[PDB]
């Protein structure tokens, strides 16, 4: 009845037809790049940087 | 971040070397001596 | 074949003198080398098209 | 689309079935057409055991004609046994290529 | 019933002003939660060299203790009513917003006056925030979309306060003091260069005297009474390359010159790149897609992912797109972006247009959908426009646009123009700029 | 206004609309499928079911589905679990007509035709890259695979062995039997509540009943090491807990913000976060804590979540793991379940603010529970949980069979019995 | 058979063309008129003889 997006942390993903596939909720969760480096993807199968936030009018 | 541009002073043209005022504007009263200066190539190789 | 035995025949007519018998047979195989390669041709191939079912 | 005389149509495209001589060579009406952009995808497009079945009649036919002879009248293709096997691949793809072009128009 | 009806049903925004000069603004959707914020006109293009990466440096600290809440004591009362904290800062604006529920509003704008206002910034913070900004530096550094924008912009706008960056240089960051701190706030941080702005469930009377109860002790009129001027920033056509062979794919943008923030040309140009588009290779139907560079890209597999862009400043901006490939990829994937760029300035035809149409009118109301994405569009228009266009007005001017409009706009922009260019990465198949310029026009017409 | 019409048809059907004078419109159809219905015969077949949603149908080519949406700026996609699938609309009021018949056709009438099936079993290597450049989409399968045996020890993402060996009667197996009336549910955001009706009459006409009887999850106790080249450790570790829609599930969310789910401030050194400050007394380097939790509708998993330095990654597990203790025994102040509260009150109702978090949140209702209900009533179960509660749940989390997983340099971390 | 140039928007591409394409008949009245120095239209202006 409450999903399982509303409590955090069991996994989804998406796929679509004119956008980028997605993964989870909380996955990559925040003060985890606050200290040192969580230094990014080298990517060798690249997918997006921003999801689609552009384009807004 | 450290890394920016070198002047190209020595090299832009009479007017654009400082930066304060022209953007996309008098861009046809710059671009006025390679073209024209094509035509008597033409011409000159026209006849 | 019929189209080859048409350029024999254009080729005879070529060299005989220009009287009754040689002008009216040099004129009708004229047509006929335009006949077969505009007309008759791609005619009788629709016709073998539907004969097989395509 | 008649229906009186259409034994009398049946026969003529009986004669021009012997006269025609790709069933001398043991092969099928669709392995003798002539392989276009269309075509091509409906061969890429066929199972895997129709597809090996055509190959090797094809290599058969090609190998007689070399030595200029012909198979045993025992084995030639016979008029009701030739299966059509290409044609309803064949209508789905010009089928979509003329929906593709009423859409680039309109 | 209709999305003409549904056009004028949208309530409307309410301005006011203070005597100090603060505008505050707001719209009422009844619901629970809200958002409100404060937008201001600062950015890194009011900074010179000495003082480069001062307003990135104030935006760590704003979180970190003011005179009444010192230290963690903000932290914990934010958190203590299920609120968020947020913050962004680009080249030209600068925001702080709380996301809260609706009764907890006047807490939430007492918080946002001691931010702008009384923030400390003290001596033993700053030291510990210049090393969380040094190993910052190295971690955008591997992020090869952030180096390739900061890249053209260098590129775009040489000898011109629009070519730094908003970070700044590891150099300045080791040697900003307290004093460059406190004389940015002091000049930047003023009434009139504000705006203060809510969505939700919010009522227009009521922010207004939470406003005039916390905002009215800053001063209106300027020190020494010396007012601002832009100085505008040149556009130069010129290239610069980033040679890196271990890398395994590579990056590449290119740019002409657009129009500016309020410039009626902009919503002809954003029907245009609506049909060059935008692709990724996790996309669903990628060889049956209506773009043509779509298209072929995934019908030869010919890169990872592109996409156009359209970004604006006060006077001048940056048109263009942006790829990703492999080293075998780049000739080809240049040949065929500028084919559609002259495609476009001739041969337009009405049936594309009226897909871009639809494009942008459904990315202007799906950017609505929430009440931070409708705050964050009434704080800015008024930094920008002056006011907010509401969506009718978006509508007839989209309405306008047909296929005679988009080719005599196509080709003020792009044709004969000189592009800038930047690049990363494997790049030796990157064509030459004398071939990248001479694919600007066809001998055609 | 207008909360909600809620309909039930005579075959189990679930139809919700409400009308918005919005002038966006979206519409979500949800159903009880995905990888928890499959066996050890068809793994990865709900993988590729998700990829599939352009291809030809019987009322409509995969040409006719790219060029009919895109036509009018619209948006089609796909969202699954591990326990549901959601095909999900969008475009604007006066189009979303056109855009309902395409959806039908997608989900009511596939043909999974040889050639194209084949063409897209590469796309099945490409999606499962991507999604593992992040390093929780491993550990979280992998977590999953240690806690069950069976029914939800299957991954979201197609096996390697697996790939190129989705077949299509495969395909047609499964959606004959888990795409059925008595499982769906029909969710409508901008329209109206009698034209989404004669939509469903379209689709009545088969596919009649529940389907087929997927098995009980069996809690396994069990433990899953990844030895590679990542730069730091991931690790969770996790109990069985309670099922949605009970009232000790409720006892497990309000403890999840007890111990902290997540920062409220960019860049805050996290004041009120339990975990986050026992292990920061002892650990100066970088680290990251949370609690986890993920509720189903058979069973549960509770626990915590970890990401720290190899050499560290002892220190940290064990500093979190006795700050659970101490709740255990009867630690807990009555102003932290009041702050607790407010945390799990503010993000619901946050969640539930736009389009998509709206939709998603009624299309789980309808498939789980059969109704509707108010964000009052829910209001009102979190404020009916007692301290005595929360101390409850944090004695089954120290108390029973633990599962754990692993990635990273882990010759420093701790072994699931020590 | 050629109908492929038959479209309610492909006439539309023969608008846009036609312009540069109502001159290039003129550069043959004006370029080999030039070459190989036609007497008829050197009757036709004044500045030519
Ligand atoms: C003189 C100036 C030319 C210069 C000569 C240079 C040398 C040229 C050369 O090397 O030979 C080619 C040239 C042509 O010979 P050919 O007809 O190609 O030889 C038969 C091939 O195997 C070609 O095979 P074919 O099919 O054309 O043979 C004709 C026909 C049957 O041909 C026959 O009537 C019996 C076969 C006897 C040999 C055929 C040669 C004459 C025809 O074959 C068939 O009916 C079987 C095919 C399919 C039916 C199914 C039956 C199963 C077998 O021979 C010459 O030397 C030129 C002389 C003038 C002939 C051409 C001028 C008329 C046109
Ligand atoms: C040498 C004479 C050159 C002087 C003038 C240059 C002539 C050609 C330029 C005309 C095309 C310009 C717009 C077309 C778009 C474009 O990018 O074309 C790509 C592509 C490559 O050349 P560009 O990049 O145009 O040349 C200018 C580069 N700065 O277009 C072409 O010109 C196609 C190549 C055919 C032209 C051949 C080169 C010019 C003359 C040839 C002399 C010897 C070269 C090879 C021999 C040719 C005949 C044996």
């Amino acid at each position: 009845m409450l999903s399982v997006a509303s409590r955090s942390g069991p996994f989804a993903p998406v796929l679509s037809a004119t956008s980028r596939g997605v993964a989870g909720a909380l996955r990559p969760l925040v003060q985890a790049a606050l200290p040192a480096t969580s230094e990014s993807p080298v990517l060798d199968a690249k997918r997006s940087f921003l999801c689609r936030e552009s384009l807004s009018g | 971040t450290d890394i920016r541009v070198p002047d190209f002073s020595d090299y832009r043209r009479a007017e654009v070397l400082d930066s304060t005022k022209s953007s996309k504007e008098s861009s046809d009263a710059r671009k006025g001596f390679s073209y024209l200066i094509t035509a008597t190539t033409t011409v000159g190789v026209a006849y | 074949w019929m189209l080859v035995a048409d350029l024999i025949t254009l080729t005879w007519i070529g060299g005989q003198p220009v009287e009754h018998p040689f002008i009216i047979i040099g004129q009708l195989a004229s047509i006929l080398y335009f006949l077969i390669i505009l007309v008759l041709m791609p005619i009788t191939s629709i016709i073998e098209n539907n004969l097989l079912k395509w | 689309a008649v229906a009186a005389s259409s034994k009398w149509l049946e026969g003529i495209r009986k004669w021009y079935y012997n006269a025609a001589g790709f069933n001398k060579l043991g092969l099928m009406r669709d392995d003798t057409i002539y392989e276009d952009d269309d075509v091509k995808e409906a061969i890429r497009r066929l199972p895997e055991n129709l597809y090996n079945d055509r190959v090797f009649r094809i290599k058969r036919a090609l190998d007689l004609t070399m030595r200029q002879q012909i198979l045993p009248k025992e084995q030639w293709t016979k008029y009701e046994e030739d299966k059509f096997y290409l044609e309803p691949y064949l209508k789905e793809v010009i089928r979509e290529r003329k929906e593709r072009e009423e859409w680039a128009k309109k | 019933a209709t999305y003409a009806q549904a056009l004028q049903s949208v309530p409307e925004t309410q301005v006011s002003q203070l005597d100090n000069g603060l505008r505050v603004a707001s719209e009422q959707s009844s619901q629970p939660t809200c958002t409100v914020g404060v937008w201001i006109d600062a950015g890194s293009r009011y900074e010179n060299e000495k003082n480069n990466g001062a307003g990135y440096f104030v935006e760590h600290l704003a979180f970190k203790g003011t005179k009444n809440r010192p230290g963690s004591a903000l932290e914990k009362e934010v958190e203590s009513m299920g609120a968020h904290l947020n913050a962004y800062s680009t080249r030209e604006h600068t925001a702080y917003y709380i996301k809260a529920l609706s009764k907890d509003l006047p807490k939430a704008v007492e918080l946002l006056a001691d931010i702008v206002q009384n923030c400390s910034l003290e001596d033993s913070q700053i030291e510990k925030e210049r090393d969380v900004i040094l190993q910052e530096l190295q971690e955008n550094d591997s992020s090869m979309r952030d180096v390739v924008f900061d890249y053209l912009h260098a590129t775009a706008f040489q000898g011109t306060p629009l070519a730094q960056s908003v970070e700044g240089p590891s150099e300045n960051v080791r040697k900003l003091s307290r004093a460059d701190l406190t004389e940015y706030v002091s000049q930047h941080y003023k009434a009139p260069r504000m705006v203060l702005a809510a969505a939700g469930g919010v009522e227009h009377r009521q922010l207004l005297d939470l406003a005039q109860k916390h905002f009215s002790s800053l001063s209106g009129t300027y020190v020494e009474d010396a007012v601002p001027a832009f100085t505008p920033c040149r556009f130069t056509g010129s290239e610069i390359r980033h040679r890196d062979d271990a890398l395994p794919l590579a990056h590449v943008a290119i740019a002409v010159e657009g129009p500016g923030w309020a410039n009626p040309d902009n919503v002809p140009l954003q029907v245009a790149n609506a049909i060059i588009g935008h692709y990724d290779s996790t996309y669903g139907g990628g060889t049956h897609m209506s773009s043509t560079l779509a298209s072929v890209a995934a019908t030869r597999k010919l890169c990872q992912s592109f996409q156009t862009f359209n970004i604006c400043y006060a006077e001048t901006g940056l048109l263009g797109a942006h790829f990703v490939c492999d080293n075998m990829s780049i000739d080809d994937m240049m040949f065929f972006l500028q084919g559609q760029w002259m495609r476009l300035c001739t041969s337009a035809t009405e049936s594309e247009v009226v897909r871009g149409k639809n494009i942008l009118r459904n990315a202007l109301v799906s950017h609505l959908d929430g009440t931070t994405p409708v705050c964050e569009d009434i704080g800015r228009s008024l930094l920008t426009y002056g006011r907010r266009i509401p969506l009718a007005e978006w509508e007839s001017r989209i309405a306008e646009v047909d296929a005679s409009v988009v080719r005599e706009v196509c080709s003020k922009y792009f044709y004969d123009q000189c592009p800038a260019v930047a690049g990363l990465g494997p790049i030796e198949q990157l064509p030459d700029y004398n071939r990248i310029r001479s694919g600007m026009f066809w001998l055609r017409f | 206004p207008q909360d909600l019409e809620f309909t039930r048809l005579p075959n189990g059907l679930v139809i919700a609309s409400l009308e918005n004078y919005a002038p966006a419109s979206r519409i979500g159809l949800f159903i009880k499928a995905g990888s928890r219905y499959e066996d050890s015969n068809n793994l990865g077949t709900s993988h590729l079911l998700r990829l599939a949603s352009s291809l030809t149908t019987k009322g409509a080519s995969s040409f006719k589905i790219t060029r009919g949406i895109e036509a009018v700026g619209g948006k089609l996609s796909v969202t699954s679990t591990r326990e549901s699938m959601a095909y999900t609309v969008e475009c604007l009021r006066d189009d979303i007509e056109i855009l309902m018949e395409f959806l039908l056709n997608v989900t009511a009438a596939p043909e999974f035709r040889r050639w194209e099936v084949a063409a897209l079993q590469s796309q099945l290597r490409i999606d499962k890259a991507v999604a593992f450049q992040n390093p929780q989409a491993q550990v979280l399968e992998n977590l999953h695979a240690a806690a069950y045996r069976n029914a939800l020890a299957n991954s979201l993402y197609c096996p390697d062995y697996r790939i190129g060996k989705v077949t299509p009667d495969q395909l047609h197996y499964y959606v004959q039997n888990h795409f059925t009336s008595a499982r769906m549910a029909l969710i409508g955001l901008g329209v109206s509540h009698p034209v989404l009706k004669q939509v469903a009459e379209r689709f009545l006409n088969m596919r009649g009943g529940l389907g087929l009887s997927g098995a009980k999850a069996k809690y396994r106790g069990g433990e899953i090491r990844d030895q590679n080249g990542d730069s730091l450790v991931h690790a969770a570790l996790v109990a069985e807990s309670a099922a949605t829609g009970s009232a000790e599930a409720n006892a497990f969310s309000v403890l999840q913000h007890v111990l902290g789910a997540g920062p409220h401030v960019k860049r805050g050194s996290n004041a009120t976060s339990s975990l986050y400050q026992a292990v920061a007394k002892g650990v100066h380097q970088p680290f990251d804590v949370s609690a986890f939790n993920a509720s189903y509708s058979d069973s549960g998993l509770f626990g915590i979540y970890t990401i720290s330095q190899a050499a560290s990654a002892g220190d940290v597990i064990k500093s979190a793991y006795d700050q659970v203790k101490a709740i255990a025994q009867g630690n807990l102040s009555n102003t932290d379940v009041q702050a607790a509260k407010n945390k799990l009150k503010a993000g619901y109702l946050m969640s539930v603010e736009s389009s998509e978090g709206f939709l998603d949140e009624v299309g789980s209702q309808a498939l789980v529970a059969g109704s509707y209900m108010q964000p009052s009533t829910v209001l009102q179960q979190i404020d009916s949980v007692a301290d005595a509660d929360v101390i409850n749940a944090a004695k089954k989390f120290v108390s029973g069979r633990k599962s754990m997983a692993a990635s990273g340099n882990l010759g420093h971390t701790p072994f699931v019995d020590e | 058979m050629l109908s492929r140039f038959l479209g309610p928007r492909y006439r539309e591409l023969a608008r846009n063309w036609i312009p540069t394409a109502s001159m290039w008949g003129a550069v043959g009245a004006v370029g080999l008129v030039w070459a190989t120095d036609w007497r008829l239209i050197l009757d036709w202006v004044p500045y030519i003889n």
